[PDB]
């Protein structure tokens, strides 16, 4: 899992 | 004449995005400025069914999703693991966007089906990032799987290509191990820089692999040499998988001026780009998607409906709604940014010599 943001 | 995907009910609600307050506003008012409206063939988007959507995701995540989306409920225990959350939050009507959202881009793929038209263009659309049962990146619903899963109902191999800075994984999951859907992204790949997925190394899985392109790009690509990477894998591409139609996403994330500040196109760049699929006449859905200055984002997405149209457009924006947006120059023309170019000719053509390689095995 990533933020964008 | 190009379809083009509106009205005022549909613009209203992808206006309330949380992280793009009034841009579907923005582009219309823009686009119509500039008369273009006049030239296109204007359909009404019908809402995506539960059926429709559940065509891609899980119900227990459509479920969730519309139950938040009642109150906008943005504290709800199984948010996280729905990937509701910073990125994507649960706002009152959430649901009924994405629903909306959904349904224009499958609308869009149904014009083309039928033989309404060669082109037809949903703006709003193209939230590539959402998985089956998960909401990502600012998407909560992945209309562009809804739309390729469509135009499967006719076409036989579909080509979905992204443009937009941030790798589809959406899109490439969906088809990855499918041969029926070959998916290819330009993005920026960079540890860190969301998703975090889409190396040249990533090709798709099983009767997929090969079937997924990857074209791992460094900040500060300019116009020139992205459209000298693009023609170069579009053009392999084209060779090797004989697409029957085209699915084409322009997120404007990649323009100068965004403040992401990653890529520093301008979008004569990425009009060339769209100019070469254009050109092999076939079947094209046109997606929006990223985009995060909101003024560029409208002047690029109306000079590529320009391009569509085949017409250049004054150089002057027209006094319309958002007028004042424009300033201080009140031009279409975007100037890139005076930063490096981090892409390096040798890592480039790795990366190209990689792509012609895999894609020597896709009979
Ligand atoms: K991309
Ligand atoms: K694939
Ligand atoms: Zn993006």
């Amino acid at each position: 899992r990533h933020k964008k943001x | 004449v190009p379809v083009y995907i509106y009205s005022p009910e549909y613009v209203s609600m992808c206006d309330s995005l949380a992280k793009i307050p009034k841009r579907a506003s923005m582009v219309h008012s823009l686009i119509e400025a500039y008369a273009l409206h006049k030239q296109m063939r204007i359909v009404k988007p019908k809402v995506a069914s539960m059926e429709e959507m559940a065509t891609f995701h899980t119900d227990a995540y459509l479920q969730h999703l519309q139950k938040v989306s009642q109150e906008g409920d943005d504290d709800h225990p199984d948010s996280i693991e729905y990937g509701l959350g910073y990125d994507c939050p649960a706002t009152e009507g959430i649901f009924d966007y994405a629903a909306a959202i959904g349904g224009a881009t499958i609308t869009a793929a149904q014009c083309l089906i039928d033989g309404m038209c060669k082109v037809a263009i949903n703006w709003s659309g193209g939230w590539h990032h959402a998985k089956k049962d998960e909401a990502s990146g600012f998407c909560y619903l992945n209309d562009a799987v809804l739309g390729i899963l469509r135009l499967r109902r006719k076409f036989e191999r579909i080509l979905y290509v992204d443009l937009d800075l941030h790798h589809g994984d959406g899109v490439e999951d969906a088809f990855s191990f499918t041969s029926k859907v070959m998916t290819v992204s330009l993005h920026k790949f960079s540890p860190g820089f969301f998703p975090g997925t889409g190396d040249v190394s990533d090709v798709g899985l099983g009767k997929g692999r090969y079937y997924s392109v990857n074209v791992p790009i460094q900040d500060g690509i300019q116009d020139e040499k992205y459209y000298q990477i693009c023609e170069s894998v579009l053009k392999e591409v084209y060779q090797a998988f004989n697409p029957k139609a085209v699915v084409l996403q322009l997120g404007a994330d990649t323009i100068a001026g965004d403040p992401m500040c990653s890529f520093n196109m301008t979008p004569v760049g990425i009009g060339k780009c769209l100019k070469y699929i254009l050109q092999w006449q076939l079947a094209t859905l046109i997606l929006g998607g990223g985009g995060f200055n909101l003024a560029n984002t409208a002047r690029c997405w109306t000079y590529l409906t320009g391009v569509i149209l085949g017409k250049t457009l004054s150089s002057e924006i027209p006094d319309h709604e958002f007028f004042t947006a424009y300033g201080p120059d009140y031009v279409l023309e975007i100037t890139p940014s005076c930063r490096p170019d981090r892409n390096e000719p040798h890592r480039i053509q790795q990366i190209l010599n990689y792509i012609k390689g895999n894609l020597k095995h896709v009979v």
